[PDB]
């Protein structure tokens, strides 16, 4: 089986662990996200339901009648994705509502309304993810990276000794939910248990239990056991158990029934207890001065007097011994505890307690909570219970309850929403228990502890924030209510809604900007885990180990991609199967094991449900039946890694790559790198860009195609069929009735986009991949974009590179390129760049755009028109006037003697300055479209107007030829239809094509479908007419604009940069690289046969940066250019197709058992024409990540073709012509430019602008700004014995007012020295110090 | 120079640090006791012979790990 | 450079002379800065002989 | 609260009237006459305040009676102005931006890091008007007494 | 013109906070003169106090207050303070170091037939930084007439 | 009876 | 439009050529230039001050 | 040539599972990730070194 743009060019694949789950969608996180989010479905689990399900019964405070949710729904998109990026608006979504009103009846408990209003109402707009998960807010497209949070739940991370002395690890525990406060406990020093709320003042934690209406008795009950002793008519026979009794002393004479145990100075061990147990120990009589610090349980009265006897939490002693004897109580009940097991916390706790009862703790915390303000009871109650047991302000979601449920060892992942007494109690045992017995400091990093948000989840958060803030309005409007004056839609307002979810999407932390250069770069920002924005940790702040790796990471985080800078570690991106769970944590797929059997059953893991599993692995052999080829496979029972035997595993990794990412998956030989190279490669390869002539990476990884194929950048197949008719524009498919719809013409018609603006301001733009007259199956790639190649992922270009230092032109990591690759132009690019001239209206008048300019020749307005806007086609050159923009203004206030210049000359003093829009200086390109926009008062122009017709023309004739193609193909349709059922052969063509609609024939479900193709006919060109009238209508109907412009003019510069020394190129194993020199065709190093490296890269990076990945690399890269050019060697001479499919078909086998099996057989003499063709630039070798090609294959396919074995030649030196010493190694490696272009970062500042508040010069190259002579420059010409230099560095150059027109003029005048004076800036630091009571001023004046 | 030198190097260190600590952890050589430092028991030779100097038996020695485990 | 001044309708305290701890104003007087505070937001009066 | 001072030694008792009722209104356009005075950096009247309050409530009406929003020549029928009141009253409703407002990608680079003084003039301007003086100078050097005082004068 | 109020396109305005937080200051002074001058009872005129004393300490520090008045934006003002203070305040960063006229920026590369004292340096990058010395250098030679 | 604040509003 | 720099500086810069970025200043006055000739040319300069 | 010794994690403990495959051979996917704990950990730490 191989497809159609697979078949034309089948990859030659090593790798032998079969797959057994492709790579999915690559894009699925965002698409389903948004699917939950906006698609209604019949529940309150997702989307916008769950917001209204939680916002909207809205009962009126006191006046009891309501407003109630009906349903919603998405309006019409008001542009399509096209117009409203030219545009330039977000493509939204009306979200039309429907309320229902209800105005209950005064009188109305029962449940009687008056009546009802039930009336939809707009309520603000949803932006719509267009089918690549971009939105596209402004224009600009807009991506919503997924964030990275903590889960809401309970946590137990004790800090590891820092804050006090002796390492003592404090314990704590913090219950962290979805919405409300936190909530932590913490331990002490001394031995204490506090409470804590959001990061407030610390308070005993026992506050929280006696403001929960809990006396100290039975707080005693839950947090201590109970031992009650008996004066058994003599001083104390207390009750005792051995478990009590492990480990201790003989405190007295170990007794039991009597007779001794252990002798009063013995320590107590196991073998006393288990004796014990057996002896049956449960009284004994022992003194009354072992309760000389028993703490007493519950109150102590005497009943007899009213007298107190003891109270509660209290050690006894011979005072409450009298006390109880006075009354004779026969049993005292005090709290076992142990400072070994059960340490006494709640006692001292309740001893430094200041509270007894549950007004006095309601006070106490809210003077904790809400300082300042006087307590009161009414106060203090709202507030305590509003806080954690409230609906409206806490909840705990689904996430909380199951992570909280689960960390307390309950079994129901469900329950309440908001706390309960039960969760604080049971935390605070947890807790303890932690402090003292068995758990775990457990982690915040383990991704079982971590929850992905998405765009889903995190826009209903903000809907929800809308839809709250408008509630309390709607509320306040309810209070007051009416009959036949208010409907549901006066109550309602729609601007704090959509306010609210524009302020999330348009500007926060996480929606950004799409990285639009690359496929690669694409698909990766799309699927990006970031760990920050609003709701994450901060960069700076974020110290520390969420940065690092941890051993749950495997598979659903790549180790090997994240982004190097002061942010490293936070902004992960998803690793290639990962998935998202229910709830959200990350889950990664496994394959099951049955006893000995490697099952093809898949199953998804989340992350706490790894450790209770032993994990197979990948690089696992077996003999093809699930059966372990070894009976010892590695594997991974929780962290660490061991080998088990065959039956001990139960999941399998699902393929090798899944421990890796879509970024650094198409890494080849990623398995010989240093792990920091990979993490160069994958950042350096997302960065490439797309180039003139996209080649092919000719060693890849097998899953180039299938990210071509999900970013889609590339135009793919939604139907097989029959290319009819292709073109540079546009293809066009005739669909097989295999796949046609019954009701419908057949025809499917895709508009491949040419040269746009990519964000990165790169060339976006797609190829038809398809000649005329082909089929084409369903998911092929019909028309590649930037960047792709045949659906290949190609990024850069593979060339011939030597490792060689050749005259200290590559010292550090330098890389000296041939001319070879200028002339062949296999690095030139394109970058169009808009340019906007835009004409407000200024208080003085109106600035037209006229041609009409003061001072400029008529070469100067040359390339302009007659409305002063550029032609189209023009080749600008830096400082053309681009659009003449002439501002009006007046009362010049001339300097005298110019007056005098101007009275001896005559020369008119034009009310009008220039300020027109020009090309900047350097950039040198062509124009390629200019658009006009215009405030729909003000009267359009000429040129506007031809651009205004030329659009209606252009969309008549799409239109137009839309309805001709689509009723050709109801015609192929019904005509030939009509031979099955009515067959009328050549009495068909006879009557014209307008007629087969009126014919004669059998009228039945034949018939019947001749007369719905002849009615979509007709439905289809009213459609037609009224598609077409709706877009003349958007074409002339009017701009709007930002207030005050009076209109826009827009220029798209196309710039195409070729190459040159500075030009930053790379490859894809970190291997970075500045262009040095550009040498001659000649002076290159050239082989045996004459043909000259191309590029020379440095040999000392190799070792020294472990990443010997680019090696095998260039030796399988040579050994594929050895295939490519012996198939072009043959198929240059004429040979015959039984020679070419004979040496293709050895050129497949190559060895090693192998996943890959091609029969070319079942290839015809004619199509193997066109594979060999495909291959005659060189054949494509895919190697999977981690079990790709061994060595040693290497080897027997360098020796298939004639090349050598050890992947070394000699070379000779273009220069001398003398062969070097020592073979070097040469082969065809893949580099990649980088957008790092030397043009974009040159930068000379001499004297220009200047900051308004201190007179210093501005930032870095968009306001022409100079470069920061900072701080620690100083420093260093402080340390070097300059001063003058400094001084004119600081004073001169930057801030003085004076000294840099006085030393400006001096160089003109050929006189180099200055007169400093004092900089501005201190000047306005001297005037703020002055401007607080501080006075300061200069003395001996 | 590069950065990611910088992290190899830092990683080396790392790496060379806890391994030369775990390396001088265990005893090393090579002076026989026969006889636990804290409770006098008789040791396993073959045990001791593991470790030319011994001083604890294995019980008192796993309790006193078990015990600094907690750092309280 | 020229500066415009504001003639307060009531004196108020400097911040940096009270609060920059030690508090100037407070030793100045040797008077506890919670009790100047106190006696700033007209929470306390204090005598003045 | 002055608002409520005025209105208590203006209140009458013997209307045999809830005080609140009269209080009511009358901190009502204390505290609405203070917020159209002080509440922007740029003082405009209160007509000017009651006009955009009036369009903000009516785009309020028409964005649902309409369904998106109201464009500035549709107001015309809405609210019966010249049409272009309407443009300069839209032009007049915004704040100014705080100079150091964050620039985006939280660079600290604010927009004061962004704001040119426009006033300054150009060194090769300097040097163009002074070298001019000079050009001038020795021209009328190059005539007589009479001329040249005549030129100075004139 | 150190706190200016310069116009941006359009007609927004680009403010510095000091402008805010003077207005603030201002407006409750004169409220409270013409609260003196109605005689309001004590607790008004406490409150107003009040009321000045927070505004004053803020336009000096807008810190030492639990919540620092936000502008509109629900942002920070930045105080008078903060215009000294620290690493964006005009000691570390407008004069210790400046932005600095006649200079460039570029990548670089090997170069390895340059004698030790000499660098390599663009056409361009030299004919910017150096615009000065050749208006200067042009005009005695006689070539430009005048400086335009 | 109250520790203390600033909070203007609050007193 | 790269400024080459003689790779023996190098070292003394850190700078190797990823990419790194350098900015030109130019001594304008005649003691600068001395200085510049005088301290800091970088033949007078081959012993690491520390 | 030789086997890149026990790696080891952030926190410094030393997996005594080592990696006992070199770069010229591959490493399966284990000694990848065991070697990623202690890679990160070193570029994280240069980052804010
Ligand atoms: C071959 C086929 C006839 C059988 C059905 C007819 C039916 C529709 C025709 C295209 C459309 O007209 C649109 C367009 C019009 C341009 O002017 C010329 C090119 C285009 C692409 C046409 C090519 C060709 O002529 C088509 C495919
Ligand atoms: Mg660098
Ligand atoms: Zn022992």
């Amino acid at each position: 089986v191989y497809s159609y743009t697979e078949k034309k060019r089948i990859r030659k694949d090593f790798g032998k662990r079969p797959q057994v789950l492709d790579v999915p969608y690559l894009l699925s996180i965002q698409l389903d996200s948004f699917q939950k989010f906006i698609e209604q479905d019949p529940e309150g689990q997702y989307g916008l339901e769950a917001a209204f399900r939680s916002v909207f019964p809205i009962q009126s405070y006191s006046g009891n009648s309501e407003l109630q949710y009906v349903s919603y729904r998405l309006g019409e998109p008001v542009f399509d994705v096209q117009e409203c990026q030219i545009r330039g608006v977000t493509y939204s979504a009306p979200l039309r509502v429907k309320l229902r009103l209800v105005i209950y009846e005064r009188e109305a408990p029962e449940g009687t309304v008056k009546d009802i209003k039930e009336q939809e109402v707009y309520m603000g707009e949803i932006p719509l993810m267009t089918d690549n998960g971009t939105f596209v807010i402004n224009g600009t497209e807009r991506v919503i990276v997924s964030q990275l949070h903590r889960s809401p739940g309970v946590f137990f991370d004790s800090d590891k000794g820092k804050t006090h002395s002796s390492g003592k690890v404090l314990y704590n525990a913090r219950i962290i939910p979805y919405r409300g406060s936190w909530l932590d406990f913490e331990f002490d020093p001394k031995d204490n248990l506090f409470v804590r709320i959001d990061r407030r003042r610390k308070l005993p934690a026992t506050i929280i239990l006696r403001a929960l209406n809990y006396t100290t008795e039975q707080i005693l009950d839950l947090f201590f056991e109970k031992v009650i002793f008996e004066i058994r008519d003599n001083k104390l026979q207390m009750e005792l158990v051995p478990e009590r009794l492990r480990g201790e002393t003989a405190s007295f004479d170990i007794e039991a029934n009597g007779k001794v145990y252990v002798e009063k100075g013995r320590r107590i061990t196991a073998r006393h207890i288990r004796q014990l147990e057996k002896d049956d120990v449960k009284l004994i009589e022992v003194p009354v001065e072992y309760i000389a610090g028993k703490v007493v349980a519950k109150d102590y009265i005497d009943e007899s007097t009213g007298e107190l006897i003891c109270a509660a939490n209290m050690e006894l002693s011979l005072d409450l011994l009298a006390k109880l004897s006075q009354s004779g109580h026969k049993r005292i009940e005090t709290l076992f505890t142990n400072d070994l097991d059960h340490g006494p916390y709640i006692s001292e706790t309740l001893r430094v307690d200041p509270t007894n009862d549950r007004l006095s703790a309601l006070v106490e915390i809210y003077r904790m909570m809400r300082p300042g303000e006087p307590p009161t009871r009414e106060a203090a109650e709202s507030l305590f219970e509003n806080l954690f047991f409230s609906e409206d302000r806490y909840d705990l979601s689904a996430v909380g309850r199951m992570k909280f449920n689960r960390s307390l060892l309950r079994e129901e992942i469900e329950g309440s929403g908001i706390l309960s007494k039960d969760d604080i109690i049971d935390v605070m045992k947890k807790l303890i228990d932690i402090r003292n017995g068995k758990g775990e400091v457990d982690d915040i990093d383990h991704l079982g502890n971590r929850r992905i948000r998405s765009v889903g989840e995190m826009a209903e958060n903000q809907f929800r924030v809308g839809l709250v803030r408008v509630e309390r309005a709607v509320k306040e409007r309810l209070s007051l209510g009416d009959l036949d004056t208010l409907m549901p839609q006066d109550m309602i307002n729609a601007k704090p809604i959509s306010a609210a979810v524009k302020e999330f999407f348009g500007s926060s932390q996480l929606s950004q900007f799409m990285d639009q250069n690359n496929p690669l770069s694409e698909i990766t920002h799309k699927r990006r885990i970031s760990a920050l924005g609003p709701g994450g940790l901060t960069r700076e702040r974020a110290g520390f180990e969420v940065r690092d790796v941890h051993p749950t990471h495997y598979g659903r985080v790549c180790p090997i991609e994240t982004p190097e800078g002061p942010n490293i570690g936070l902004i992960n991106s998803l690793s290639v199967y990962a998935q998202t769970n229910e709830y959200g944590f990350l889950e990664t797929p496994y394959r099951k094991v049955t006893d000995g059997v490697v099952t093809d059953e898949i199953h998804y893991l989340s992350a706490i449900e790894e450790g209770n599993y032993v994990i197979a692995q990948a690089n696992s052999n077996l003999d093809e039946e699930g059966h372990f080829v070894e009976d010892l496979v590695t594997c991974r029972s929780k962290g660490e890694s061991s080998l088990f035997s065959r039956d001990q595993v139960d999941y399998m990794d699902v393929s090798t790559q899944q421990v890796v990412s879509v970024g650094a998956s198409l890494i080849p030989f990623l398995e010989h790198d240093d792990a920091n190279r990979a993490l160069m490669g994958a950042n350096m390869q997302r960065q490439a860009v797309p180039t003139l002539r996209a080649d092919k990476p000719l060693v890849g990884t097998g899953m180039e195609r299938a990210v071509a194929v999900d970013s889609g950048v590339t135009a793919v197949a939604k139907r097989g069929g029959v290319v009819q008719y292709v073109d540079a524009s546009r293809i066009v498919i005739k669909v097989n009735e295999d796949e046609m719809y019954p009701g419908e013409a057949g025809i499917d018609i895709y508009n491949l986009t040419k040269y746009t603006r990519s964000n990165q301001n790169t060339c976006i733009n797609q190829m038809p991949c398809v000649s005329l007259g082909e089929p084409v199956e369903r998911g092929d790639v019909l028309a590649d974009g930037p960047s792709t190649d045949l659906g290949e992922l190609a990024l850069g270009q593979n060339m011939r590179v030597a490792f060689m230092p050749w005259n200290g032109y590559n010292f550090e990591d330098s890389i000296l390129v041939s001319e070879r690759v200028v002339q062949e132009d296999r690095f030139t690019t394109i970058h169009i760049q808009e340019l906007a001239c835009v004409s407000r209206d200024t208080k003085l008048g109106p600035e037209e755009i006229t041609a009409d300019i003061p001072n400029v020749g008529e070469a100067a307005l040359s390339k302009l028109d007659e409305s002063g806007i550029v032609y189209i086609g023009a080749e600008v050159t830096g400082g053309d006037i681009l659009v003449g923009k002439v501002t009006p203004k007046g009362e010049t206030q001339l300097t005298p003697e110019e007056k005098l210049l101007r009275a001896i000359f005559g020369e008119k003093a034009s009310d009008v300055k220039d300020s027109s829009l020009r090309v900047p200086n350097g950039v040198s390109g062509t124009v390629i479209d200019v658009q006009v926009f215009t405030r729909d008062g003000v009267e359009k122009d000429k040129r506007a107007l031809e651009i205004e017709e030329m659009q209606l023309k252009q969309a008549k004739k799409d239109l137009s030829e839309e309805l001709q193609i689509l009723e050709a193909g109801l015609f192929s349709r019904i005509r030939a239809v009509l031979v099955a059922g009515g067959v009328e052969a050549e009495k068909l063509d006879k009557l014209p094509r307008d007629r087969w609609l009126e014919l004669g024939l059998t009228d039945e479900e034949k018939q019947n479908q001749l007369e719905q193709l002849a009615e979509q006919y007709d439905e289809l060109k009213h459609e037609f007419e009224k598609k077409l009238e709706a877009k003349r209508r958007k074409i002339t109907q009017g701009d709007d604009l930002a207030p005050g412009v009076l209109k826009i003019v827009k220029v798209y510069l196309a710039v195409k940069r070729r190459i040159q020394p500075g030009d930053k190129m790379a490859g894809r194993h970190g291997n970075k690289g500045v262009i040095s020199k550009i040498n001659p065709i000649e002076d290159m190093p050239y082989d045996e046969n004459g043909t000259p490296v191309d590029i020379v890269l440095n040999p000392l990076g190799v070792p020294s940066r472990m990443n010997i990945g680019q090696i095998l690399e260039t030796h399988l890269g040579m050994a594929a250019k050895g295939i490519g050019d012996k198939i072009n060697a043959m198929l240059k001479q004429q040979q015959e197709v039984a020679k070419l499919r004979e040496f293709i078909q050895r050129a497949y086998d190559l060895g090693a058992d192998v996943r890959q099996k091609v029969d070319l057989s079942t290839f015809s003499d004619e199509e193997v024409m066109r594979l060999a063709e495909n291959l005659r630039k060189g054949m494509p070798i895919a190697t999977p990540v981690f079990d790709g090609a061994k060595e040693a294959e290497i080897k027997e396919l360098l020796k298939l073709g004639d090349l050598p074995t050890s992947g070394q030649i000699r070379l000779y030196d273009g220069r001398t012509g003398e062969q070097f010493e020592r073979p070097v190694t040469v082969g065809y490696m893949y580099m990649l430019k980088l957008n790092h272009l030397v043009d974009d970062k040159m930068h000379a500042r001499s004297t220009g602008s200047y900051s308004l508040v201190t007179q210093q010069p501005l930032g870095g190259k968009a306001q022409f700004g100079g470069q920061r002579f900072g701080e620690m420059e100083v420093w260093a010409l402080e340390a070097y014995g300059a001063a003058y230099t400094l001084q004119e560095m600081l004073t001169v150059k930057s801030d003085d007012v004076n000294g840099r027109t006085k030393m400006y003029k001096n160089i003109v005048d050929g006189n180099h020295q200055m007169e400093p004076g004092m900089p501005e800036s201190f000047n306005v630091l001297l005037k703020e110090i002055r401007s607080l009571g501080i006075n300061i001023e200069l003395e001996d004046e | 120079s590069d950065e990611a030198d910088e992290a190899y190097s830092v990683t080396e260190q790392l790496t060379m640090t806890g391994i030369n600590r775990i390396r001088q952890k265990i005893n090393a050589h090579g002076i026989p006791v026969y006889l636990c430092e804290a409770c006098g028991n008789p040791i396993p030779e073959a045990r001791r012979k593991i470790f030319p100097g011994v001083t604890l038996c294995v019980e008192c020695q796993a309790y006193q790990e078990r015990q600094r485990k907690h750092y309280a | 450079e020229r500066m415009g001044h504001i003639e307060l309708a009531s004196p108020t305290a400097h911040i940096w002379f009270l609060k920059s701890l030690p508090s100037r104003i407070g030793l100045l007087l040797d008077m506890p800065l919670r009790d100047i505070e106190r006696v700033l937001y007209f929470e306390s009066y204090v005598v003045i002989e | 609260n002055i608002g409520l001072m005025k209105a208590v030694d203006k209140f009458e008792y013997r209307r045999g009237y809830k005080f609140s009722t009269y209080a009511t209104w009358w901190i009502r356009q204390a505290i609405t006459r203070s917020i159209a005075d002080q509440a922007r950096t740029i003082r405009i009247p209160v007509h000017m305040i009651e006009t955009i309050n009036k369009l903000n409530r009516i785009s309020r009406q028409m964005l649902q009676e309409m369904g998106r929003e109201p464009t500035p020549e549709e107001l015309a029928e809405r609210m019966l102005m010249p049409e272009d009141k309407i443009r300069k009253v839209l032009k007049i409703a915004k704040e100014p931006i705080s100079m150091e407002t964050p620039i985006g990608d939280d660079e600290d680079s604010h927009l004061g890091d962004f704001i040119e003084d426009t006033t300054l003039e150009l060194p090769l301007d300097s040097a163009t008007t002074e070298s001019l003086r000079a050009a001038t100078h020795d021209v009328l050097a190059g005539l007589t007494a009479r001329e040249a005082k005549v030129l100075r004068m004139r | 013109d150190l706190r200016p109020l310069v116009p941006l396109d359009g007609g927004r305005f680009a403010t510095s906070d000091l402008n805010d937080l003077y207005r603030r200051v201002i407006n409750r002074n004169n409220r409270l003169k013409r609260l003196l001058d109605l005689a309001a009872p004590d607790i008004i005129v406490r409150n107003e106090k009040r009321m000045l004393q927070e505004a004053v300490d803020a336009l000096l520090d807008n810190g030492r207050r639990g919540r620092a008045i936000t502008g509109s934006n629900k942002r920070p003002l930045k105080s008078l303070a903060d215009m000294i203070k620290g690493k964006q305040g005009r000691f570390r960063q407008n004069l210790l170091g400046k932005r600095v006229d006649y200079s460039g920026r570029s990548v670089i590369t090997v170069g390895p037939y340059l004698r030790l004292h000499q660098c390599g340096l663009p056409k361009k990058m030299a004919l910017e930084l150096f615009k000065p010395f050749i208006y200067g250098k042009l005009e005695l030679r006689g070539l430009a007439t005048t400086i335009k | 009876e109250i520790g203390r604040t600033t909070d203007p509003v609050r007193m | 439009k790269a400024i080459q720099l003689h790779p023996l500086v190098c070292a003394a810069y850190n700078a190797d050529f990823d990419g790194d970025q350098m900015a030109v200043h130019v001594p304008l006055t005649l003691e600068a230039q001395l200085e510049a000739r005088a301290l800091m040319m970088s033949t007078n300069n081959i012993l690491s001050p520390a | 040539a030789g086997m890149r010794g026990l790696m080891a994690k952030p926190d410094g403990s030393i997996i005594e599972t080592p990696i006992t495959a070199n770069f010229r051979e591959g490493l399966n996917v284990l000694q990848y990730f065991i070697s990623t704990h202690g890679a990160r950990k070193g570029l994280a730490d240069t980052a804010l070194k």
